[PDB]
């Protein structure tokens, strides 16, 4: 199967540059145009530019000329985009995509944040019902992850072994810090007699936290 | 670059219902292309050169049109069709996309399951106090959440976040966090999460009393 | 169709 593996979430400072990569597999890399497409939060898609790795031909949406530079390395089947003079308008998801006679295969996206905010580790707070009481055969617990920057944090329950009944909400930014939460619903004869722990990783601050949810 | 306008911006459709969405261009184009984007994932080709189905696309989908006016049709809506659809043109350079039609699955109404949570002892030791309310698995998405402290609404310091339609039951869920100082939190007794939703004539309420 | 689109990007 054709597949594009894109580099991970990245934070860059205003005025700096950033390089994003896209590792291709499943087809003859040299024989197809490979492109980059931008999608900002809640908006449509915008074409940037692309390259034909067979001979190095490269063309751009004129808006991004001198802003974006696309290159491809055929021995490693990898395409790159370099963005310079970064501003807030560059924060977005960037997709690499192949064309045959249409955009037939897409990478999973790379999220770029442009910001001068300070990297900050999360505080992790357990959410449990008041007094440990319940109202029926199910009980909902939660985990509040507050005050961190940049994205992402990953949150799992019991190291991923507890996966059904989970709602993990998108992070909300306020005053340069993110707040995230997650709820988990289990049977009332499950907790507290069995252990439930929220696991939080924030790689930007080199932090992992396990918080066990205790009654009352 | 050619502007493509999609209509409607948002719509919901019941299982089995026929769905038609539109793409309108400022200039004539020889073909239109359609892409599907499911919440949280990359776009995928859906229809190429106006009417050909991309790999894996089920037969209930079709496309047609010409000139400045194109459409994508679903003969009978299924839950897995809920997604954002984009049209796209190569008539001129650069390629451009429409802004999207978001298609939602209309299921039957469901009230939120509401859970309220006091500030943790850990957060209090740092001088802050967040009260959290989860409103889980409701439909439709139209909901209003209010925080009341000792019966007075509190409007500042409220952060809300939502998930898109659940892959299994097509409902929405929402989280609301009200953040106070510890001193503020300790001067009041009653904390209430109040939700207004079409499934109830009265507000849907959960409450607790500090140290009680 | 691929050749046509390739020329368009070129």
């Amino acid at each position: 199967e054709v597949q594009f593996q894109q580099s991970g979430t990245v934070l860059a400072r205003p005025g700096a540059s950033v390089k994003m990569s896209c590792k291709a597999s499943g087809y003859t890399f040299t024989n197809y145009w490979i492109h980059w497409v931008k999608q900002r939060p809640g908006q449509g898609l915008e074409y940037i530019g692309g390259t034909y790795p067979g001979n190095g031909d490269t063309t751009y949406n004129q808006k991004f000329k001198g802003k974006a530079k696309v290159t491809a390395v055929t021995p490693t089947s990898t395409a790159y985009m370099d963005l310079s003079s970064l501003t807030n308008e560059d924060s977005a998801v960037y997709y690499c995509t192949r064309t045959g006679s249409y955009f037939d295969y897409w990478g999973q996206g790379t999220t770029l944040t442009v910001s001068s905010a300070s990297t900050t580790a999360p505080s992790v707070y357990p959410l449990a019902p008041v007094c440990g009481d319940t109202t029926g055969s199910s009980v909902t617990l939660g985990c509040l992850v507050k005050g961190y920057f940049p994205e992402p944090v990953t949150l799992t329950w019991n190291s991923g072994s507890l996966s059904s009944g989970v709602h993990t909400f998108p992070a909300v930014l306020q005053s340069d810090l993110y707040t995230l939460s997650s709820s988990v619903t289990v049977t009332s004869s499950t907790w507290p007699s069995q252990s439930i722990t929220c696991n939080v990783a924030h790689p930007a601050s080199s932090t992992k936290v396990d918080k066990k949810i205790e009654p009352r | 670059q050619i502007v493509l306008t999609q209509s409607p911006a948002i719509m919901s459709a019941s299982p089995g219902e026929k769905v038609t969405i539109s793409c309108s261009a400022t200039s004539s184009v020889s073909y239109i292309y359609w892409y599907q984007q499911r919440p949280g994932s990359s776009p995928k080709p859906w229809i190429y050169r106006t009417s050909n189905l991309a790999s894996g696309v089920p037969v209930r989908f079709s496309g047609s049109g010409s000139g400045t006016s194109y459409s994508l049709t679903i003969s009978n809506m299924e839950a897995e069709d809920a997604a954002t659809y984009y049209c796209q043109q190569y008539q001129s350079y650069p390629p451009t996309f429409g802004a999207g039609t978001k298609l939602e699955l209309k299921r039957t109404d469901a009230a939120p399951t509401v859970s309220i949570f006091p500030p943790s002892s850990e957060q209090l030791t740092s001088g802050g106090a967040s009260v959290v309310c989860f409103l889980n698995n409701f439909y439709p998405k139209d909901i209003n959440v209010k925080w009341k402290i000792d019966g007075s609404e509190r409007q500042n310091g409220v952060l809300n976040s939502w998930t898109d339609q659940d892959s299994k039951d097509s409902t929405y869920s929402m989280s609301s966090t009200l953040t106070l100082t510890k001193d503020e939190y300790e001067r009041h007794n009653s904390y209430t999460c109040e939700a207004t939703h079409k499934t109830s004539t009265s507000p849907i309420v959960k409450s607790f009393n500090r140290n009680e | 169709f691929k050749e046509e689109l390739d020329k368009y990007f070129k």
